[PDB]
């Protein structure tokens, strides 16, 4: 009765642990139907309320001067009155909001369709072979990396009552299945049955798209614990929330075309639809529909040669008046207009507020992008092609290829000496370089961390420096040194894609000599930053409760007098030691955070050990939301401006 | 302590964060030192006033901007137009807030601003003034704190003690004064002296100043909030605006000037009443009619004004007036519309939006 799904999932899991198959099938079916009903109810309410009270717009006004503030007040009040009415109706419609809040873990286990595995096991337990093979097939389609269930449905097919047509999916959306069936069955060069299916595969898409647009208005996504010190004004809250909502809306066109069987999303979905449609239409002989489809494709990429030839050939063969008569499909035009306006707004936001965004479509005209972004993109392409030419020349000069090409860099800054390379350190993608900074810088960093303190981020250090508790020069030096280490480590590994931060904090370890009695356990078990290692299983997992976007990692030490607490690299078995690095002053160790490099830290002895750790990702979607704030703060404090108050 | 103050030019020697100066002042006050505490308290008050005026100047520059003309197609999509305009406003405000010096130091926490609005430092300031032989200043500080809070007990005893002291009978002044209240007092004094032209001039000067101050106080009222729950888009912003609307509707009565300890009611109505009486006494109906129309708009029931409005209507052109002299002034229309709309929005909101899960403790 509209009960929370995770409770039913837990009850079913407990019953399965006991082994009561009727209980588990009942619980799992109830949970799945509950989720479906909840989604349908939310969609219906949220799409009816916004249509009952249309958004109003009456901007016709020209203010007489000094009669200016009142117009702003009136406009703001009218807009917020409309908003309040919409919110009142939506709240009166929806109902009790407690049930809709669920954590991530059940979301992932719903994505993996493990309940379907539970259903197949239970249905086999109670001789329900049809539903059992249905569940097996849908789990296989969802995740095709389990040979055991392949044997399972093979053995299911061994005993009678099973048909090829019985293999029906229960989770994949209709439009994707229709499109795949149409393309596959057109691949046999049979044109007739090709036209209807694709046409159907067209319509559903648009409808499907609409529903996604109505399921994006979700709760804000705070950066973990950053809501304790959130100090945003009202007009900042609106902008941030709406920018996130618009980003999540525009992210949908790269999700509606991603099928779990394929490892990468399809490219240019709607234009490919139109191209296949026009080819099939010409083969069938519906000539006007063919010229229509060609024309509506030409609205997307206006500079394609082969289809220009095709349209010219159609127009020469056909009477020119008919070619003039028909224009492009209206729905595609409307979709393009909406998407283009949204992209323009999002790119303006990226230019000004420094909130990142990546275009999911390849058909945007280059007139909607500001100038600075164009210059940055040109520079990025230039450096990428330069790196490609350099690596090509280096390969021409020729694990050895990896050992000689993927690392070995320029070391642009002076005073840097390659101390330990990959060949000596017994492995791949490991670098140990010395003399990143002098002793003075280490001393100021140590003073900064001693004055106030395990959680001092660069942003926090700069804020405290602005307040006056900690000297400012130390914070400025911290920011400059972190940028410097980013640059050098990125340039050493010959990385074409630009590099972005993910986290950067200073820390200090203080030995407690009174709790070291019989403390034979390691300070931290050997692990990997990318995945979670299950020790004896000897297999990793890209499991979201462990960050999956961190790619490169770096650490730099500051002090040069203690004992214990070394750093070492350990093989996958978590027993043998491959290499170790002796801590000193100005030592930097860098490695890829992949599963091939498990690192380990020994326990510390008498003294204090302080160092900085850094993690870099390659995906521009995952960058800190405080780095831009820190950049703005440093621009505030050390790049002053002036404007006439008179 | 407001003598050496200038928004255009502020000396850089005393540009410290507000909390640091306030904490130093309290620590010195507990340490029995007097002169240093006096200086630091004056510094803190000046800094607070500078911050408030900087916020006002920043929020006057941005909202009062021409609306750009959009493309023809974009006019078919309302929500995008609205939020794009709002985004442009936010970007302009953020760019213009990296300007004025007062915004380049530490931001005070919410509680410091809350207590400063409550005018609490004036108590410590008056005690310090007493400990340094500055009796008129102490009297002024005591009266200034008493004006905002008239129900206290120890401050009344202190004020009675000061009044008992000889000589302290004329330095009773409000330190945190405004222009419009002084202009209103002068205008009323002139009116009771049966002088007309001076009253008209001063009162007309007073009107737009009060309108500007009220609009600024409305604008700078959209403060921050502490996040305490997660909701959907529409609800989780509607609650924020409900709180801001409460703090907004608690704004008109604060700006009301007080005389004799009894705040006056219907301030704008009193303004227009005095203006109309003076204009009638000067026999210039051409200006008299709009004032009567506006006051009758502000108060729908008054026999006296219905009577003389009828008498005005009986002479359609005897004084030589046209139909452009029976409609309200634009400014009064703006004020009345803003007030009524805010009242109605709060009334509508306090029936459906906020959850009813708290009750009176029995
Ligand atoms: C091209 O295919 C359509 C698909 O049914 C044929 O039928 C047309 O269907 C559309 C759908 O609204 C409408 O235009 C008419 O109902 C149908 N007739 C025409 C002339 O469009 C259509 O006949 C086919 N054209 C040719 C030349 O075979
Ligand atoms: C880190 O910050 C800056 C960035 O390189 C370093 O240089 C400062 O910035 C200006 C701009 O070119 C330089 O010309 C000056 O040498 C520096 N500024 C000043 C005011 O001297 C800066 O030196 C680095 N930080 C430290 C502590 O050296
Ligand atoms: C509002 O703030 C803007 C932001 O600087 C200022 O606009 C300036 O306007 C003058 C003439 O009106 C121009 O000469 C300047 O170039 C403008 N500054 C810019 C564009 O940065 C100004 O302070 C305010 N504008 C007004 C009062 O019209
Ligand atoms: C508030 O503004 C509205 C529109 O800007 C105006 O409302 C008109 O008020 C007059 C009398 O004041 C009425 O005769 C009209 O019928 C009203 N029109 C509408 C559309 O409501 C007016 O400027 C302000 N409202 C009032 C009641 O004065
Ligand atoms: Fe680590």
């Amino acid at each position: 009765g509209m009960v929370t799904p995770d409770l039913l999932f837990a009850e079913g899991t407990a019953a399965y642990a006991r082994g009561d198959w009727p209980g588990v099938v009942l619980s799992m079916e109830r949970a799945l139907r509950s989720r479906a009903a909840l989604r349908a109810l939310r969609l219906r309410c949220r799409t009816q309320c916004a249509a009952d009270f249309p958004w109003e717009l009456d901007p016709d006004w020209s203010p007489s001067p000094a009669q200016a503030s009142g117009a702003a007040a009136l406009r703001d009040l009218s807009f917020f009155g409309g908003l309040l009415r919409r919110a009142a109706c939506l709240r009166r419609c929806l109902g009790p909001p407690a049930a809709h809040s669920l954590s991530e873990e059940m979301e992932l286990e719903f994505r993996k369709r493990s309940p379907y595995n539970y259903l197949q096991v239970a249905y086999f337990k109670i001789n329900k072979l049809e539903k059992a093979v249905a569940a097996a097939h849908t789990f296989f389609v969802g995740n095709p990396e389990h040979m055991e269930m392949q044997q399972n449905l093979d053995y299911y097919q061994t005993m009678s009552g099973v048909k090829e047509a019985d293999f029906k999916d229960l989770e994949t959306q209709p439009h994707m299945q229709e499109f795949r069936l149409g393309v596959r069955l057109y691949s046999e060069e049979q044109p007739q049955e090709a036209v209807p299916h694709l046409e159907a595969a067209l319509q559903e898409y648009f409808v499907a798209y609409e529903e996604c647009r109505a399921l994006c208005e979700g709760p804000y996504d705070y950066d973990g614990y950053n809501y304790l010190e959130y100090n945003a004004d009202l007009f900042q809250a609106i902008t941030d929330h709406y920018i996130q909502v618009l980003n999540c809306k525009q992210n949908c066109v790269t999700e509606l075309a991603s099928h779990p069987s394929r490892e990468k999303p399809f490219e240019d979905f709607l234009p490919s639809h139109y191209n296949y449609l026009q080819f099939a239409y010409y083969n069938i002989g519906n000539y006007t529909q063919a010229v229509e489809c060609a024309k509506t494709y030409l609205l997307f990429f206006p500079n394609d040669e082969v289809m220009n030839q095709n349209l010219a050939y159609y127009a020469a063969m056909l009477g020119e008046e008919h070619t003039r008569s028909i224009g492009p499909r209206e729905s595609a035009k409307e979709y393009r207009q909406r998407s283009l306006l949204e992209k323009e707004l999002l790119f303006f936001a990226y230019d000004v507020f420094g909130i990142p965004f990546v275009d999911p479509d390849s058909w945007t005209p280059e007139e909607v992008i500001p100038k600075r972004l164009q210059e940055k993109q040109k520079s990025e392409r230039e450096t990428a092609v330069r790196i490609s030419q350099e690596i090509g020349n280096l390969m021409k000069e020729i694990l050895d290829v990896s050992r000689l090409t993927r690392e070995g860099g320029p070391l642009l800054y002076e005073g840097i000496s390659l101390t330990m390379n990959s060949k000596l350190l017994n492995g791949s993608q490991r670098v140990v370089m010395d003399g990143v900074i002098s002793d003075h810088e280490c001393q100021e960093l140590q003073r900064l961390t001693n004055v106030a303190a395990y959680g001092v981020t660069v942003f926090k250090a700069l804020k405290l420096g602005q307040e006056g508790k900690v000297p400012l020069q130390s914070a400025h030096l911290y920011y400059n040194v972190t940028e410097k280490v980013r640059r050098i480590m990125e340039s050493y590994f010959r990385l074409d894609t630009p590099l972005y931060f993910s986290y950067s904090h200073l820390v200090c370890r203080t030995a407690i000599e009174e709790v070291q009695a019989e403390r034979k356990d390691d300070s931290h078990p050997v692990h990997v930053d990318n995945c979670i290692l299950n020790a004896e299983t000897l297999v990793c997992v890209k499991e979201p409760p462990a960050y999956t976007f961190r790619d490169y990692s770096a650490i730099l030490y500051l002090n040069g007098d203690f004992d214990g607490g070394n750093f070492y690299f350990t093989e996958l078995d978590a027993k043998t030691v491959t290499a170790e690095v002796q801590p000193q002053c100005g030592r930097a160790v860098g490695f890829s955070s992949g599963t091939e490099n498990p690192h380990g830290v020994k326990a510390v002895t008498r003294g204090q050990r302080c160092a900085i750790a850094l993690w870099f990702t390659l995906d521009p979607r995952h960058s800190e939301r405080d780095r831009v704030q820190a950049d703005d703060l440093v621009k505030m404090l050390f790049s002053p401006e002036e404007m006439d108050l008179s | 302590q407001y003598e050496r103050y200038s928004f255009r030019s502020f000396p850089r020697d005393e540009l410290m964060p507000l909390e640091s100066a306030y904490r130093h002042a309290l620590d010195k006050y507990s340490g029995e030192h007097w002169a240093e505490s006096v200086g630091y308290l004056e510094i803190s008050l000046r800094l607070h006033r500078l911050l408030r005026d900087s916020e006002a100047f920043c929020h006057r520059n941005c909202s009062a901007a021409p609306q750009p003309e959009p493309a023809a197609g974009l006019a078919s999509y309302p929500e995008l137009r609205l939020f794009g305009g709002l985004l442009r406003r936010a970007h302009c405000l953020k760019r213009c807030k990296q300007g004025l010096p007062a915004f380049r130091q530490s931001q005070p926490s919410r509680e410091v601003l809350a207590d400063f609005q409550r005018r609490e430092p004036y108590k410590f300031l008056q005690f310090a003034y007493f400990k340094a032989n500055n009796l008129p200043k102490a009297i002024a500080a005591a009266h200034t704190f008493l004006l905002k809070h008239p129900d206290d007990e120890m401050m009344k005893r202190n004020m009675a003690y000061y009044k008992s002291l000889p000589g302290a009978e004329d330095y009773i002044k409000d330190l945190e004064t405004k222009s419009y209240e002084s202009l209103f007092i002068r205008a009323v004094r002139a009116y009771n002296g049966e002088n007309w032209r001076t009253s008209i001039t001063d009162m007309e000067l007073a009107l737009p100043d009060f309108f500007k101050a009220f609009y600024e106080c409305l604008a700078a009222c959209e403060g921050s909030r502490e996040i305490k729950d997660f909701k959907d888009f529409y609800l989780s912003i509607a609650d924020h605006y409900v709180e801001v609307l409460e703090c907004k509707i608690q704004c008109e009565e604060n700006l009301t000037p007080v005389i004799g300890g009894y705040p006056v009611e219907k301030f704008v109505a009193t303004m227009y009443h005095y203006l109309q009486f003076a204009y009638y006494k000067l026999n210039d109906l051409k200006n008299a009619a709009p004032c009567a129309v506006s006051y009758l708009l502000f108060d729908q029931n008054d026999k006296v004004m219905q009577q003389n409005l009828v008498y005005y209507q009986y002479h359609r052109d005897t004084w030589g007036l046209s139909d452009e002299h029976f409609q309200p002034r634009p400014e009064a229309v703006q004020f009345f519309n803003v007030t009524t709309l805010q009242k109605e929005l709060y009334d509508f909101a306090k029936e459906n939006i906020m959850d009813d899960d708290e009750g009176e403790v029995v």
